[PDB]
């Protein structure tokens, strides 16, 4: 409940309160770090490895910029605090086993789910790489990407893809589709971009712009699948793998 | 209307009490009380006595008539699945509070890792009004919900992966976290429902 | 079909209690009464303090107005199917629909299958 | 040169209308 | 004098439509307001159409006829018409005649049409603003601290470039700015005379700020007030106010309060910018305690109107002078909004004296009802002044009590640049007299004498120009 | 073409999954059993072209503005592309959307020669999510059902 | 004078 109240800033503005409560993070790394070593003298395991390395980073990331005077990272750490709740109280550790030693058997499905990620995305980057960086760029005189805002990726007027109308013309540029993050450029581009599509969160739309890149022939085929193979047939497996787990139980 | 619905609720609040009253005597006080439904009833008629007290906020009142829907549902239409349905649903809420928990704390954890490590990083410059902000550890519960149900998590993405820094290499490491929520997230939601099937359902249904 | 559609009903009689007259507003937000908003005002496109755009106010009910059940209720089919003036809290009203409706719409299919299995 | 009129500081004024002291 | 009597016998009603109010509206070509179609004859003197049997109203966009407000103001200010008449026919070589309510609807004589988007409203000219209140001394403070940034930062920059044009000549204004360490924002370090080349260069460095850093309400305020009591620059000696743009905050600073103002000679006036969610208790405390007002400025549209709201705070003291605070002021030459030329333009308050016989009300007679004002075209001053019976070498020219040229041979209707043009009548042409032609020393102290109203002659041999701009004679 | 005889080389690395028990069981199950699915798969495909005729017959006039949502990406011409906007809502993908553009009053094509889109689309689509969320249910249950050996056993 | 640019 401290660090719910710190308000995270715009530059490095702050309230009475933020400073008050980093001086209170003074008093949680003096009480933590004694009960760390009192402990450490008893015997000096998994779970209190969590404890070690909060308290470590912890004393550390404060007493160097004790003088500093850009933790973010190193103090983005002190949130696995909460995880303690868990180790401490055992009346929901074991529910994490239970999820824990549910999730074993599906190990063969994150194998697989991860198998049709890679050769989407090489397949990808192989034949869609590269073509999305035209769009509809002028109006015949001298500026930017004009298309309304939503700039779809154009094709010249030899390619199948959109022909662009009007007065406007394609040519080289646009970063991207969509600030470049929704490319098959480079493979890391591809293969997030094949794995957000699998979600079934804006498959269509990845293809329209594929589909005024390349032409409407055969863009198509590879999406259905991507979908059909990678997500109703991969979400079955683990409602499948999760049932029977259950039903063990059940038994 | 607001007449009629004044006049009609004074007399039909004195009419469920003489008969929760008289239904007192006949039954045994202690069964009486003892099973869940007419308990609640009686704490309902109560709240009725409480609202008619205080007019002796118009917020206030509300909700305790959003309270006495209760008889609404006193009549146990259809129970063959509305009792089994209450009934289960108590049951199986009952059933799944610990899993709640751990979803909980997840999402508590998430939400301060995202102000942590996003907060204060969606300044773009844009009049633009983003739903998606972790500006605060409210709108940061929001965020993170909107990206576990998929709302616009895609688009949350862009904004951490843009935010840090461009579409670049050392930008992207933000991304390895709006996955970590799509899939651990959903993964636990998951579970957590499931159980509620196979787990109650059948064990009420047989 | 049928207990998704009685809940709907009853869960949206509690917002017709709850939310009644508190979405109309005016095109600007300077003005607070119906009566305040007649006439015209002045827009910045894109907040462009360079571009003045007289637009006239007018008076109106927000989206999902809980003006009577009824369209409470189609509301209501509209989730399946302002910001925070009191937004936030309509948000979580927008959320339990969901909840209570999966909850038993799940309840009495998926179990009512299993005699699939026998 | 300035002006040689100049009015403030009168201790009939009000004092007592600010823009948050009703709101 | 009749229009504090009208007013006082006017009754406040609020129904208008079985009584609908008549006039004529400037910008046409409606229940509960009839309106009327002038004739429109051609005559000269002005340079378009009018009609000099009514008076013409003009509302701004944003202002609605119809409100309770307007419309009340619509009847009171009917028995003007008359007056506006009577002093035609005495003079007939009257130019506009414009009483410029508080309201925002500014009626003047004779009617006319009003002349793209239209952004005048009658509060904020500076013929208005100069009889709306005595000079100030204005310091504007700004926050640039973290929470700032953002939009709010791009709001703050507009409220400081928007009020910056209610200062007139006479005015001195200077802007600060503290993120934890109080600095000016420009290259002046004091206050300045807040004229056309001044304040653009505030405003130039105001759009240059970054919101950076931690809120301190302490340093900001004593910079503040350290600046306000210099006494080795020329200043106005009068209103010494404290304008605060920030957000909100939890900090009070009483203890400046009561170290530099005990006795509350400096105002106070604090603005909460931009959609927010920070406290704005302390902000309110800060423009009670001390003689001021609060204000709020969530978006661009709410930026204008209150930014000169701060006027009325101001006239109070005005008021309470009585018939001591009713003595006309001209303004400096500027270009009319109805395309007239250069015009100068005569001013003079009224008051509020509804129960002024019953002694007390005391509760809005306060404030000003509006400001009257009356235009003299240069050429009516230059008719004057014959000049053919002179040679083509000699000349009349007049001067400010500032230096600035009433009338001269250089003084062209067309207004003064303040840098070089960059492409990606609201100003006056204020041109000072060592500017209109060469400079010299003895020019300078025949200059001085001028200003203090004295009487002397003086020959002597000096470089003239010639009218081309391309040779120079003694 | 030339392309499609590169992909080729990509491929092999799925010779790479017919390794491990763990996954080869799995799939070689489960995928002995996507024949077994014969009534919950005819079914759905039958849904799909009954829904698509009917579709292209009605909403299929419908002009293609690009600004809407019944754009040439996405139209309803030609059984392919009706298929594809069907499958689309089927994906839940903003179905809804669609269905606002094939109410009445859009204009009809040049080629049709604004008395088109007739108002069924509510019926259609809302009629069609459904029934396909349902066939689709079933298809996973049975599936599981009929493998529900393998998903559980006493190794 | 003539515009100059930016
Ligand atoms: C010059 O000063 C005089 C007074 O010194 C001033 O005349 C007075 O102005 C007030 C309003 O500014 C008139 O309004 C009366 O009283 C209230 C106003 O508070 C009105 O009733 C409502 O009041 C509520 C809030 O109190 C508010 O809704 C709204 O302000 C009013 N309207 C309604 C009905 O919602 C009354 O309607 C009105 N009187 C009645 C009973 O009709 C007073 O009449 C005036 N007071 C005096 C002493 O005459 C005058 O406006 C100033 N000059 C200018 C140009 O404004
Ligand atoms: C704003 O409010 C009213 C709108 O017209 C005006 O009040 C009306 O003024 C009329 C013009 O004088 C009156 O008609 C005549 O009034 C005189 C003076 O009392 C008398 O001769 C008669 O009453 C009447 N003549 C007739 C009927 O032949 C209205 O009686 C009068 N009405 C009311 C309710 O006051 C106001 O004058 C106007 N404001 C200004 C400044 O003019
Ligand atoms: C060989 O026969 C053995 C049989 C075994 C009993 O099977 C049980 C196992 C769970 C199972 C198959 C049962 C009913 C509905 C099935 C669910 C339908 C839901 O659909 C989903 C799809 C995805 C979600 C969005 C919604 O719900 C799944 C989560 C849910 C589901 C697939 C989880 C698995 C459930 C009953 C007993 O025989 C008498
Ligand atoms: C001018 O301002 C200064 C400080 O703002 C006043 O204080 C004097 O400063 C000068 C230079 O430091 C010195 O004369 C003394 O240190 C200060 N006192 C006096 C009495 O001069 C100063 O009074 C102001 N006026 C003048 C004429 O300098
Ligand atoms: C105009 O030009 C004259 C001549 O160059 C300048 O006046 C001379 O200035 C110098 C330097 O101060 C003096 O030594 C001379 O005596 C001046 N000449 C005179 C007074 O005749 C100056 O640049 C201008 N003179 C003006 C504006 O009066
Ligand atoms: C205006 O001034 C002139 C100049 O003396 C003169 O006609 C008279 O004083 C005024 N005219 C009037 C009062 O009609
Ligand atoms: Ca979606
Ligand atoms: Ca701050």
């Amino acid at each position: 409940v401290a660090l719910a109240i710190y308000i995270p800033f715009p530059e490095d503005d702050s309230n009475a309160t933020n400073s008050n409560l980093e001086r209170v993070e003074y008093l949680f790394l003096i009480i933590f770090t004694v009960e760390a070593f009192l402990k450490v003298i008893a015997y000096g395991n998994g779970w209190n490895l969590l404890d070690f390395i909060i308290v470590v980073v912890g004393l550390f990331s404060a007493i160097l910029e004790q003088a500093t005077k850009d933790v973010k990272a190193l103090r983005a750490f002190r949130v696995l605090r909460p995880l303690r709740l868990v180790s401490g109280v055992p009346s929901l550790q074991v529910v994490l086993n239970s999820i824990i030693k549910a999730m074993v058997p599906l190990l063969h499905i994150a194998l697989l789910v991860l198998f049709v990620i890679i050769i989407y995305a090489i397949i990808g980057l192989e034949l869609f790489m590269g073509k999305m960086h035209k769009t509809c760029y002028n109006q015949e005189g001298i500026a930017d990407v004009p298309a309304e805002d939503d700039p779809s990726p154009c094709a010249l007027e030899t390619g199948h893809g959109r022909q662009c109308q009007n007065g406007t013309v394609c040519k080289p540029g646009w970063d991207g589709p969509k600030h470049g993050i929704t490319n098959f450029d480079n493979f890391a581009f591809a293969m997030l971009t094949v794995f957000q599509c699998i979600t079934m969160e804006g498959w269509t739309d990845v293809l329209y712009w594929v589909n005024d890149a390349v032409g409407r022939d055969w863009p198509w085929i590879y999406f259905v699948t991507l979908i059909i193979i990678g997500s109703f047939f991969v979400l079955n497996l683990v409602l499948g793998v999760l049932s029977g787990e259950f039903s063990k139980e059940r038994e | 209307l607001t007449e009629v619905q004044d006049t009609a609720n004074k007399a039909l609040l004195a009419l469920f009490t003489a008969e929760m009253l008289l239904k007192m005597y006949s039954l045994g006080l202690q069964a009486y009380f003892v099973s869940l439904f007419n308990r609640f009833d009686c704490f309902v008629v109560c709240g009725g006595i409480l609202e008619t007290i205080l007019v002796e906020s118009p917020l206030g009142i509300s909700v305790l008539r959003c309270v006495r829907l209760l008889r609404i549902f006193k009549i146990t239409r259809y129970w063959n699945s509305l009792s089994n349905l209450v009934a289960s649903l108590l049951n199986s809420v009952r059933s799944i509070a610990s899993l709640l928990l751990l979803l909980f704390l997840f999402i508590i954890i998430f939400s301060l890792l995202g102000m942590q490590l996003f907060g204060g990083k969606f300044n773009f410059d844009e009049m633009q009004t983003r739903r998606s902000t972790f500006d605060n550890f409210p709108q940061s519960l929001l965020t993170v919900f909107q990206i576990l149900t998929g709302e616009d998590w895609n688009s949350v993405m862009y904004d951490g992966i843009m935010a840090y820094g461009g579409p670049s290499f050392p930008g992207m490491l933000v991304c390895i976290y709006f996955i970590i929520l799509f899939i651990c997230g959903n993964y636990i939601l998951l579970n957590v429902f499931l159980a509620i099937a196979v787990d109650n359902l059948a064990d009420a249904e047989s | 079909v049928i207990v998704t559609t009685l809940l709907q009903f009853m869960f949206a009689c509690i917002g017709v209690q709850l939310f009644k007259g508190k979405l109309y507003t005016c095109s600007d937000s300077s003005k607070q009464t119906e009566a305040e908003c007649k006439g015209n005002y002045i827009t910045y496109k894109d907040g462009e303090v360079d571009h003045p755009i007289i637009q006239p106010r007018s008076w109106e009910n927000s989206k999902f107005d809980f003006d009577n059940v009824l369209a409470a209720m189609m509301a209501l089919f509209t989730v399946s199917t302002p910001i925070y003036n009191y937004r936030v809290e309509i948000s979580i009203f927008f959320i339990i629909y969901i909840i209570i409706i999966a909850f038993f719409m799940m309840n009495i299919f998926v179990g009512f299958v299993i005699v699939t299995f026998q | 040169k300035g002006p040689d009129v100049c009015f403030d500081n009168n201790v009939l004024e009000d004092y007592t209308d600010c823009g948050g002291v009703s709101g | 004098l009749e229009a504090e009597k009208v007013q006082a016998a006017h009754q406040w009603r609020e129904d208008f439509a079985s009584n609908e109010v008549v006039y004529y509206n400037a910008k046409d070509d409606e229940p509960g307001s009839q309106r009327i179609k002038p004739v429109f004859i051609e005559d000269a003197n002005f340079g378009r159409q009018i009609s000099y049997q009514h008076a013409a109203v003009h509302i701004p966009t944003d202002i609605y006829e119809g409100s309770t407000i307007v419309l009340n103001e619509l009847n009171w200010t009917s028995a003007l018409d008359e007056v506006f008449k009577k002093n035609r026919e005495e003079d007939p070589s009257l130019l506009w005649q414009v009483f410029g309510s508080a309201t925002g609807l500014a009626r003047y004589y004779p009617a006319s049409p009003w002349v793209k988007i239209d952004l005048y409203d009658v509060r904020r000219r500076p013929w208005y603003i100069q009889g709306a209140a005595s000079p100030k001394d204005m310091l504007i403070l700004v926050d640039v601290s973290g929470s700032v940034s953002g939009l709010t930062l791009k709001l703050i920059r507009t409220s400081v470039s928007e009020m910056l044009e209610t200062l007139s000549d006479d005015d001195f204004v200077n802007v600060a700015s503290f993120n934890s360490n109080a600095q000016d924002v420009s290259c002046f370090q004091h206050l300045v005379q807040a004229n056309v080349r001044n304040k653009k260069v505030l405003k130039d460095a105001v759009n240059n700020i970054t919101a950076k850093g931690i809120t301190d309400y302490k340093k900001g305020f004593s910079f503040a007030f350290e600046q306000l009591l210099n006494y080795n620059v020329s200043r106005a000696n009068c209103n010494k106010i404290i304008m605060l743009f920030t957000d909100g905050g939890e900090e009070r600073a009483q203890e400046i309060f009561n170290k530099y103002n005990k006795d509350k000679k400096v105002r106070v006036f604090t603005f909460s910018v931009g959609q927010h969610n920070y406290d704005r208790g302390p902000i309110q405390w800060m423009a009670c305690e001390n003689k001021g007002y609060y204000y709020e400025i969530p978006s661009i549209g709410a930026i204008r109107i209150n930014t000169q709201e701060y006027l009325d705070v101001l006239g109070r003291p005005m008021v309470l002078a009585g018939d001591k605070a009713k003595q006309v002021q001209w303004t400096n030459v500027y270009l009319d909004a109805l395309e007239l030329g250069l015009v100068i333009t005569g001013t003079l308050p009224v008051f509020n004296i509804t129960g002024q016989f019953e002694n007390k009300t005391n509760l809005k007679n306060q404030l000003i009802l509006g400001v009257m004002g009356v235009d003299v075209s240069l050429e009516d001053i230059k008719r004057l002044t014959p000049r053919f019976t002179l040679c083509p070498n000699g000349y009349y020219f007049a001067i400010d009590p500032n230096g600035y040229v009433l009338l001269h041979p250089n003084l062209q209707p067309k207004p003064i640049g303040v840098g070089i043009p960059t492409i990606n009548s609201q100003e006056p042409v204020t041109l000072d007299f060592l500017d209109a032609e060469l400079e010299n020393d003895i020019k300078v102290e025949i200059r001085n004498k001028m200003i203090d109203g004295e009487s002397g002659e003086k020959t002597f041999r000096t470089l003239v120009k010639s009218q081309d701009e391309r040779y120079i004679d003694k | 073409s030339i392309t499609f005889f590169r992909l080729f080389r990509v491929m092999r690395l799925v010779k790479l999954l017919s390794r491990g028990e763990g996954i080869r069981t799995l799939l070689w199950t489960f995928i002995k059993s996507f024949q077994a699915l014969p009534y919950v798969a005819l079914l759905i495909v039958m849904l799909f072209f009954i829904y698509a005729v009917i579709g292209m017959q009605v909403f299929g006039k419908i002009a293609l503005n690009d600004t809407t949502e019944i754009n040439r990406n996405n139209n309803f011409q030609t059984f392919p592309q009706a298929v594809l906007l069907l499958f689309r809502c089927a994906t839940g993908e903003a179905w809804q959307d669609i269905m606002l553009a094939c109410m009445p009053g859009k204009k009809c094509a040049p080629e049709s020669e604004t008395p088109c889109g007739s108002s069924f689309a509510v019926f259609y689509f809302i009629s069609f999510y459904m029934l396909c969320a349902f066939l689709i249910i079933n298809l996973f249950v049975a599936v599981i059902m009929d493998n529900f050996d393998y998903l559980t056993r006493d190794w | 004078c003539e515009p100059g640019a930016a």
